This record gives structure tokens, C-alpha cells and sequence, in this order.
């Protein structure tokens, strides 16, 4: 580890700096270093880890989509042959994306999930596990596609089970997990009815609990509820 | 694309 | 060179793909590979090279500015001591930026400039040389700051001399060179009056030649003229 | 910051 010689606290400080500078690759490397110190992560630290990698893989996903669309057009009738370059470059980006996903999944497996006992942390990490298997599924075309999809499903399902037992229906983590698992159903698992049912039930159960919340907690929960509504509007 | 967080 | 085994034409094709995907680091690496094939670059190819590196260094510059401002605030009276991390991370970004500049300057010196005989190509490359020394000057604080500034000045001056002899006053390269050299005067050389004089004279001499141009050439020239006017408005 | 190209 290139970050092995840097203090944990210094890695966290520099991750925050990197965020301010929009240097997300650096942020991710700093937070990977911090995880590899072996201590559990605080709430704030968990969010720095997730922000960093979300931004890195998000850019990779956007690039992969551009290249995939070009490649698809090249394989239409009437399209002039341009050689192997589009496929090669799409494959390069894809391999880099898969590497980032594997890195995140490796951190979760060694050893973030196994040491996470509180519902808030365990659900957070299992949501991440679902998310990064979902990103792998987006690009999967082979013998392992079914198994990748099932790995995403399994992680999301364990997170859902804990969240329903241990967290209120307005909890932001719970809401964001449901949002993403609903997208998994719609976009990955070919289950739009399940996606819609999940989004609606989640929204409605949150609405019924808003009365318990402070002004600040209300703002947090309603923001995510709006994303559920936005998806429902897209899908219906 | 749909919203995720 | 990691790109030594890839065909020149394939490198150019993939640079265009990378641009479409907003993968500017990849674009730059592809174009570096293309330059290192040893052949001169076409107009289109020169623009791919410049776009790629402009985007890479542009992101580095933005990040450096964020970090520099944080560092400056840390050295104000009343600021709590936070250790060496801000300086270290600013230095990391700075070193990476200087490396990119040195890479570009190295391509220009080996051997783009010496083989560029046509005014359009030679001016283009000398403008780039000025630009990348200017970026080095932005971060320079040491014994070599004066020499870096003079290297920028010298490159811009040679480009200006060729452009005035060999190109019409509406030529986009000529206009963009003048724009940037004027910014050099204002922001680097502590010469705002020279900056303003250059911008105004350039604008006025271009305006007088617009009547010679096609609709498409008029659009190109007037767009850059507007940038000159924008700077003049900022500075007066 | 001023405009450059
Ligand atoms: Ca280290
Ligand atoms: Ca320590
Ligand atoms: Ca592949
Ligand atoms: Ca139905
Ligand atoms: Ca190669
Ligand atoms: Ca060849
Ligand atoms: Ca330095
Ligand atoms: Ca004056
Ligand atoms: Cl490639
Ligand atoms: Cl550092």
C-alpha cells in the first residue's frame, strides 16, 4: 500500500481536501489507505469512502455508456467497417471500471462488513456491496452475468431485512437503499413491477412517519422521498 | 436514467 | 512508450473516442503516442493534442487554486495549526501539474517545433510553448521563476512575430495567441497596460478585416474577438 | 479569471 506510511488521520484530512478540489481519484486512494489501517470507520468516514468511489465509478460508467452506444451503432446494417478500435477502447474502459468495483468489493470483504455490527454501518456497507455488484452487472455479458446479478440481489436483500427490523421508515440510509434496490429491479433484474411496488411502499411508509421528525431530519428524508417519486413518475 | 444515491 | 505497439491511425481514432467520452487523460496519452511516431501532425491532429492537454492541465490548475487558497487561509493570524497535510497535498498536485507541463514542453522540443515550417503550425506550437511555461509560472515561487516567465515571454514573442508577418489579423490562431499573450502580461508579467493595449489593438485590427471573410470564417473570428472584449471589460 | 483559448 502506497498509503501505508501515512497516518490514518492525515489520510482522512487529505480525503476531505481532495473532495473540496474535486480530485475524486485521489480521494478514493486516501480512503482506501484509511480503510486498510484496519480500524472501523465512523459515519463521516463511511460517507467519504462512498462519495469518493461513487464519483470515480460514475465517470467510468458515463464513459462506458458513450463507447457502448458508438459500438452498437458500428454493428448496424449499412455501417462502414472501422476496425477493432472501438471495441478495444470500450474494453479498456470496462476493465478499469471492473477493477474499481473489485477494489471496493475487496475493502468491504476485508474487513468492513464482518466487523460492522450496528445496523447503520452494516446496512450502509451491504448497500455498497449491492451497488458495486450492480455496476458489474451493467457491463456483464458472459457466463457469470447471472451470478453477478444474484450477488447484487443477495446483498441488497440482507440490507433490506436489517433495515426493516432496526431502522425507522424515514431513515435516510433505509430510503436510499430502497431507492437503489428498486432501480436494480427495474434496470438489472427485468422486474419493473417489483421496482414500482418497492418505490411506492417505501414512499408511503416514510410519509406516515414524517410527523416524528425534527425540521432537519424532515428535510433529509423528504429529499430522498422526492427521488422515489421521480422514479415512479419516470416508470408510470 | 433513474435516480440512485 | 506504452503506445509504441499501437498504429498511429488507431491512436488518432481512439483520441477522438476519448474526447467523445470526456476521458481527457486517455486522450492525452493517445496523442502523446501519436506524436512519438515521429511524423508531423495535421491541423486536426494538432487540435486533438491541444484539447487533450488543455483539459488535463485545466483540471489540475483548478485543483491547485482550491488548495492554494486553503493553504493561504491556514497561514493567517488566528488560524489553528493543522499540521503539514495541506502543504503536502498542494505540493502533490503541483508536482503532477508540473509533470504534465514538462511532458507537453518535451513533445514540442522533441521534435514538433523544429519540423514545423508553415506559419500555421509553427505559430500553433509556439503558442502552446508559451501557454505551458505560463502554467509553470503560475505555481513558481523559487530561484527559477524569472527564467520561467522569460521562457513564456520568448515563445509568445516569436509566435507574435511570425503571426504578424504571415497571417491575416482575423486568423483564429493569431487572435487566440494575442488573447493569451495579453493574459500573460496581465496575470504573470505585472504589465496590465501592455495587456490592455494588446487586446485593444488586436480587436481593432481584426474588426477592420472582417469584410474579407466568408460567413463561417466571420463566425470563428468574431467569437474570439468577443473574448478579447470580455477581458477588456474585466480590466477597464 | 480572464479568458484564454
Ligand atoms: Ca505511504
Ligand atoms: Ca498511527
Ligand atoms: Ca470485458
Ligand atoms: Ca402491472
Ligand atoms: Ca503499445
Ligand atoms: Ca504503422
Ligand atoms: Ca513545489
Ligand atoms: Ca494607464
Ligand atoms: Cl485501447
Ligand atoms: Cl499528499
Amino acid at each position: 500500500g502506497a498509503m501505508g506510511s501515512m497516518e490514518r488521520a492525515s489520510l482522512i484530512q487529505k480525503a476531505k481536501l481532495a473532495e473540496q478540489a474535486e480530485r475524486y481519484e485521489d480521494m478514493a486512494a486516501f480512503m482506501k489507505g484509511a480503510v486498510e489501517k484496519g480500524e472501523e470507520l465512523s459515519c463521516e468516514e463511511r460517507n467519504l469512502l462512498s462519495v469518493a468511489y461513487k464519483n470515480v465509478v460514475g465517470g467510468q460508467r458515463a464513459a462506458w455508456r458513450v463507447l457502448s452506444s458508438i459500438e452498437q451503432k458500428s454493428n448496424e446494417e449499412g455501417s462502414e467497417e472501422k476496425g477493432p478500435e472501438v471495441r478495444e477502447y470500450r474494453e479498456k474502459v470496462e476493465t478499469e471500471l471492473q477493477g474499481v468495483c473489485d477494489t471496493v468489493l475487496g475493502l468491504l470483504d476485508s474487513h468492513l462488513i464482518k466487523e460492522a455490527g450496528d445496523a447503520e454501518s452494516r446496512v450502509f456497507y451491504l448497500k455498497m456491496k449491492g451497488d458495486y455488484y450492480r455496476y458489474l452487472a451493467e457491463v456483464a455479458t458472459g457466463d457469470d452475468k447471472k451470478r453477478i446479478i444474484d450477488s447484487a440481489r443477495s446483498a441488497y436483500q440482507e440490507a433490506m431485512d436489517i433495515s426493516k427490523k432496526e431502522m425507522p421508515p424515514t431513515n435516510p440510509i433505509r430510503l436510499g437503499l430502497a431507492l437503489n434496490f428498486s432501480v436494480f429491479h427495474y434496470e438489472i433484474a427485468n422486474s419493473p413491477e417489483e421496482a414500482i411496488s418497492l418505490a411506492k411502499t417505501t414512499f408511503d411508509e416514510a410519509m406516515a412517519d414524517l410527523h416524528t421528525l425534527s425540521e432537519d431530519s424532515y428535510k433529509d428524508s423528504t429529499l430522498i422521498m422526492q427521488l422515489l417519486r421521480d422514479n415512479l413518475t419516470l416508470w408510470t | 436514467f433513474p435516480a440512485t444515491v
